[PDB]
């Protein structure tokens, strides 16, 4: 049986979003000549497909960075005044003395990431974005998982870490006993994590590097003369008169449509790739930060407390708080204790004895208690359970019926 | 010179040798803002990214639609947080996340 | 697209085989016939990778719907934001075309209420913790209720479980704790 806990916690991250990259068909085929851009009319609507498959894409990531932080109705704030029972906050709160409402971590974190082609600028700005996890965080501090379902209800912060202990299975004095050792736990694993992010987002930089590489290969694709003369349409309409100049055209053509089939084939698979990626932040953001969650490995190793997000460059970064037991002790344990001749099994918890005396007492953490029959249920005789110890039972109401 | 991409970003003059930068003249797309057919047809035109009723924003230059300093609900996104909306000219305005609400929050209170 | 993609010269003098056929002789009608056969086998493969690409997003929302199917409907779901908005209570499966719709019914709590609280209440020098529920104040008087509905109940040991003593714990009230069996022992 655990007789103590640790709090530990750690980082996600998760992109969700991509530059939205736009290549005009006509301009990058064809230079301004209008010699070049009559061959490419018998190649009919490849031009338009084109342009909508990158169109489809543009709005979809507009689509993406939309769910998975627009789940607020109204923008709530954090009071003037600081008493969360010494939980400090300041870290992630948004600091007002800087020239944007980012807090500190979003900071780091920004700092820590470093021929017809057009890049249109995201729908939402940094700023909003920075507005609405500062939302999240003031609901998720003041009322709980209530301003989730149903308007915003204050609690004590205490309180809700009590129900939050309830949820996992421990019972809430632990937490009024030691509320201390808890808040001073806490604050040093945020210092920590502060700590360790100074000194990485590797996820987020992937994308970032291969769309460029896409980009760069687009541009230098031109200069290859695709079995042509030369790689520039001007030199070959001075070159050769126009019937024979119509062949190298035609090759060069056929070689740049290829190209740009290419790479809007492969930003299609990176797009989709994206999308699953901001699925499941949205899963994520719905279920471990409006609530608890039951599921293991879901929202961190150990079992889940609370969740605060964060805010990245084209991602977003969770922080899993959660409970892990420690520091061991054996024990010999029993099913069941029959006195009298009718068996008693626990209401909730274990039978376990140090090597001279019973007690009962619940499994997650060391409470030992006196075995009453308010703490166990009576079931039949000894004869049906295995391993059955024997042991006496006290009974409440017969000292005071002296 | 050339740069990363191999395309010729200076030359120098062959008389009196002078360096000289090379930038393409500004291209762009057009884009039209109509409220619906059946309602007033007034429309606004954006030009994406270019350098010009004229307002200029971030994702590019407007014309036809007159800026208002109110905040309301996005409708029309034109983009990098403008939303534009038919309430007879077009108005164009940065819009409002939501409403603001602070919960009273004390150690021993609860709803 | 497909179709439209027919009439189209990819190069050629015509769109049409026969036109070709009976204007030129064989030996050099075959490149003209080369020209067409291959813009259209380019266009034929160009729909066949949309197709696929376009698979792959229904058959992950057919995913999606399925578990919704086993889990919203089939039982009660506690993963909060998955069926509607709101305490889940149950949903009815409807049919469209080409696709499913769900009425997700929920539960909304309205008409808060402002109460005092106390984590816990002292004694006779021992402290009493709220076995299911919470202490809020009338403002004059202290009760128990359940969170998630308003239903004041006295404070009873059948009520609160005790552990430890009063100084341990940070905010603590004063207040007496009814006990069923005096009266009874009269
Ligand atoms: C539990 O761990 C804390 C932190 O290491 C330590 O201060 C304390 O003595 C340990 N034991 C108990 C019973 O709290
Ligand atoms: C929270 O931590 C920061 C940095 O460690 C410190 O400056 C601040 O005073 C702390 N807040 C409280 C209430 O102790
Ligand atoms: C087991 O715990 C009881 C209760 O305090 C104690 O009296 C007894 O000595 C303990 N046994 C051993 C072997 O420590
Ligand atoms: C546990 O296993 C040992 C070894 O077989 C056996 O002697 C003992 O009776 C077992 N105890 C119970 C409670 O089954
Ligand atoms: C438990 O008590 C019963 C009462 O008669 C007895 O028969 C049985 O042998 C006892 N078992 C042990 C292990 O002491
Ligand atoms: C270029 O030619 C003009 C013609 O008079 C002369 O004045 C000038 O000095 C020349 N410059 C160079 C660099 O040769
Ligand atoms: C335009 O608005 C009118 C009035 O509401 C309505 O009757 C009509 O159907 C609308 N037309 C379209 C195309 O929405
Ligand atoms: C547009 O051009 C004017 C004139 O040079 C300049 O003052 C202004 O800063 C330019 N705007 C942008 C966004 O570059
Ligand atoms: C109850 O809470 C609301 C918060 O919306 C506050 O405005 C009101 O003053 C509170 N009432 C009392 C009596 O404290
Ligand atoms: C609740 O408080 C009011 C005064 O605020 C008092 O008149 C009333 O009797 C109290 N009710 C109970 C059940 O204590
Ligand atoms: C609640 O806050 C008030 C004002 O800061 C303070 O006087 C009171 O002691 C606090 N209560 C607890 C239990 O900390
Ligand atoms: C409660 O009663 C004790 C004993 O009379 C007293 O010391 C204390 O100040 C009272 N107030 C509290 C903590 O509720």
């Amino acid at each position: 049986i655990p007789t103590n806990f640790t709090i530990s916690v750690t980082t996600e991250i998760l992109p969700v979003s991509m530059t939205k990259t736009s290549v005009d068909c006509t301009m990058y085929i064809c230079g301004d000549s209008t010699e070049c851009s009559n061959l490419l009319l018998q190649y009919g609507s490849f031009c338009t497909q084109l342009n909508r498959a990158l169109t489809g894409i543009a709005v979809e990531q507009d689509k993406n960075t939309q769910e998975v932080f627009a789940q607020v109705k109204q923008i709530y704030k954090t009071p003037p005044i600081k008493d969360f029972g010494g939980f400090n906050f300041s870290q992630i709160l948004p600091d007002p003395s800087k020239p944007s409402k980012r807090s500190f971590i979003e900071d780091l974190l920004f700092n820590k990431v470093t021929n017809g082609l057009t890049v249109l600028p995201p729908l939402l700005t940094d700023e909003m974005i920075a507005q609405y996890t500062s939302a999240l965080l003031a609901g998720t501090i003041t009322s709980g998982w209530t301003f989730g379902a149903g308007a915003a209800l204050q609690i004590p912060f205490a309180m809700q870490m009590a129900y939050r202990f309830n949820g996992i299975g421990v019972t809430q004095n632990v937490l009024y006993e030691n509320q201390k050792l808890i808040a001073n736990q806490f604050n040093s694993a945020i210092g920590k994590i502060q700590d360790s992010l100074s000194s990485a987002l590797g996820k987020l930089q992937d994308v970032v590097n291969q769309n460029a590489q896409a980009l760069n290969t687009l541009v230098k694709q031109l200069s290859s003369n695709f079995g042509a003369i030369s790689s520039v349409l001007n030199d070959i309409l001075s070159r050769l008169d126009p019937p024979e100049a119509e062949v190298q055209i035609d090759r060069l053509i056929t070689g740049r449509l290829q190209s740009l089939q290419t790479y809007v084939t492969q930003q299609l698979i990176r797009a989709a790739e994206i999308r699953a990626s901001a699925n499941l932040a949205a899963t994520k953001m719905s279920e471990c930060v409006l609530g608890q969650s039951k599921r293991v490995d879901f929202c961190g190793k150990g079992y889940h407390l609370m969740s605060f997000p964060q805010s990245a460059p084209h991602g977003v970064v969770f922080l899993h708080v959660t409970y892990v037991p420690a520091q061991e002790k054996n024990f010999t344990t029993a099913p069941a204790i029959c006195h009298d001749g009718k068996a008693h099994f626990p209401r909730e918890g274990v039978f376990v004895s140090n090597g001279t005396h019973w007690f009962v007492t619940q499994r997650n953490f060391y409470e030992p208690q006196i075995i009453t029959t308010d703490n166990t249920f009576v079931s039949g005789n000894c004869d049906v359970v295995i391993g059955i110890v024997n042991n006496t039972v006290y009974d409440p109401l017969q000292p005071e019926l002296d | 010179g050339r740069d990363i991409a191999d395309t010729t970003d200076a030359v120098r003059d062959p008389q009196t040798l002078e360096i000289l930068d090379i930038t393409p003249c500004s291209f762009g797309g057009v884009s039209v803002i109509t409220p619906g057919t059946n309602t007033s047809n007034q429309v606004a035109v954006l030009y994406q990214g270019v350098n010009c009723n004229v307002f200029q924003t971030r994702a590019g230059c407007l014309i036809g639609a007159e800026h208002v300093n109110n905040s309301y609900e996005c409708d029309i996104p034109i983009g990098a947080g403008i939303c534009a909306s038919y309430q007879q000219s077009v108005i164009a305005y940065t819009m409002s996340l939501g409403a603001e609400n602070s919960v009273a929050y004390s150690n021993n209170s609860i709803a």
